[PDB]
């Protein structure tokens, strides 16, 4: 996993508000 | 497909016109939140999806957020409000480039309703201090108490005015009728330095008293007849219209 | 995309004049905070990063701080408040120098 | 970035001027405690770390102290207030040497702020006594109970002032109208030693009371036109103008 | 794990 997978991995996952 | 169009100075805002017979073409890349702006005082009603889990939807009030959440979320929004349906298409950009930070609405109806109102209150505004076309009558006679008198009395067949000195005290001013019952009159306060007391009647005698003082004063030019009302309003420039409809 | 101009005591503050119409550039380095200022009398609404989790949000009243929490944080933040919406674009800079310690803003 | 300097005394006390446009330098080498104090009734508000692990943070009331509690800790910190926000830069120093125990400012923008209201005030002030193209009405006689009299009375068009000597009691004094009756006008007393009662009307005739000791003041010199109030101030020189709009 | 690493990893994981 280079890490440009997993900065798309977590731009998917990510929520728009953090809490 | 009505393509947004990019603001001048930068292409990541993006304006253009609601339309109920056509669906908005968004061009969405990932990792990006796009504010759907919508008019105010709308009510949210509800939302669709094509594809629910594709995209992320938060709202607050009429703030709208969408971020892709899925890989190949080519779907549909469709958002309801009580008075029209919004419709995106919302396709997923590929390389990440060009996003939408906002896509506000131009209503072109609202538009010319609020653009109209502001020409009408200054046209309203400049009517009003206008103030041409009126007759003034100044055939006015007194007789009491002269202390408490005004230093000028006329009309101009819709108030009368009664100018009193910068030393004296406002005094009370009523209407006497035919039989020589005094009533009260509305009177307003105008002038630069509240030195006239306009009363909003024409008639043939009035009564001016402070304290036990009084003062009466005699129009001796009455016009029966007077200037028709026709507009609801103080001068003929200006229309007092039902906006209650109903 | 109108990019912040500093102060001519430092460059690690920087001012931008508001614009409803154009996003600003925000320059992040590792391991700072960002303390963006906004106007008297307004009333925070919601907020929406591009990512969550690449920043650290926190908010006190009109202030606001900002923080990279991963790697390659190039994100967007979209905060919208009473009086007008703000635009970020969040980018995140390698080489841990140029941060930018306060955002302050201007309005025409 | 501000490098504060030392203190003639002691390496570990620093100073340096806040500034609202430039950062202060922090060296803070591991295993000591930078005192660090705001300005006397400051509300502290927020802070914040670039890492909160990195450094500790204890504060109570106006006085904060931080430590390192990691290795490499170079990070920030901004302390935000009700009326500034200090922005600090923190750089742990790996050898352990010339340390601060104890951070203090000096604040020259509070002062340049507090100097421009005094300015204000000082126009204001300015513009009320700048009393210009005044008339003076001096034609005033008595009778009755000369014990309470004034040893002054005179109006500039719109109040009347009576001058009272350092060993004479203030009287009361009241307003009489053309019947005879008296009733009750507001005053302000003015001068130097409060030795002037300032009554907010000219009248022809006035009541002095104290006691049971009368004197009438008859004003010779009646202008029942006066000066008219435009501005809504007691000086032409000043304009009471609308802040609610509304 | 270099400290430069461990100092890059409290960077991130600290609010």
């Amino acid at each position: 996993k280079t890490p440009y997978e997993l900065a798309r991995e977590r731009m998917l996952r990510s929520g728009l508000t953090a809490g | 497909l009505d393509v947004p169009s990019s603001s001048r100075y930068d292409h990541r805002i993006r304006y253009v016109t609601y339309n109920p017979a056509d669906v908005v073409q968004v061009d969405t890349v990932l990792g990006v939140a796009t504010h759907i702006m919508l008019e105010e005082g709308e009510q949210y009603l509800t939302h669709a999806f094509g594809d629910s889990e594709a995209y992320a939807f938060a709202r607050k009030g009429r703030h709208i957020f969408i971020k892709p959440q899925a890989e190949l979320a080519n779907t549909n929004l469709i958002v309801v409000t009580d008075r029209r349906s919004y419709k995106f298409r919302l396709q997923m950009r590929n390389d990440r480039n060009g996003a939408m930070y906002e896509l506000a609405f131009r209503y072109p109806d609202t538009q010319a309703r609020q653009t109209r109102e502001a020409n009408a209150r200054a046209a309203v505004e400049a009517a009003f201090e206008q103030r041409v076309g009126a007759y003034y009558n100044l055939k006015y006679m007194m007789s009491g108490d002269k202390d408490i008198a005004p230093v000028n009395a006329w009309d101009d067949g819709r108030f009368t005015y009664f100018k009193f000195s910068a030393n004296a005290d406002l005094p009370s001013i009523y209407f006497v009728d035919a039989e020589g019952n005094e009533s009260l009159v509305p009177r307003t306060t105008v002038g630069s330095s509240n030195n006239i007391i306009a009363v909003h009647k024409v008639n043939p005698k009035w009564m001016i008293r402070l304290g036990n003082r009084a003062l009466a004063i005699f129009n001796e030019a009455y016009d029966p007849n007077g200037v028709p009302n026709d507009t609801g309003t103080a001068s003929p420039a200006v229309r007092r219209v039902n906006k209650g409809g109903n």
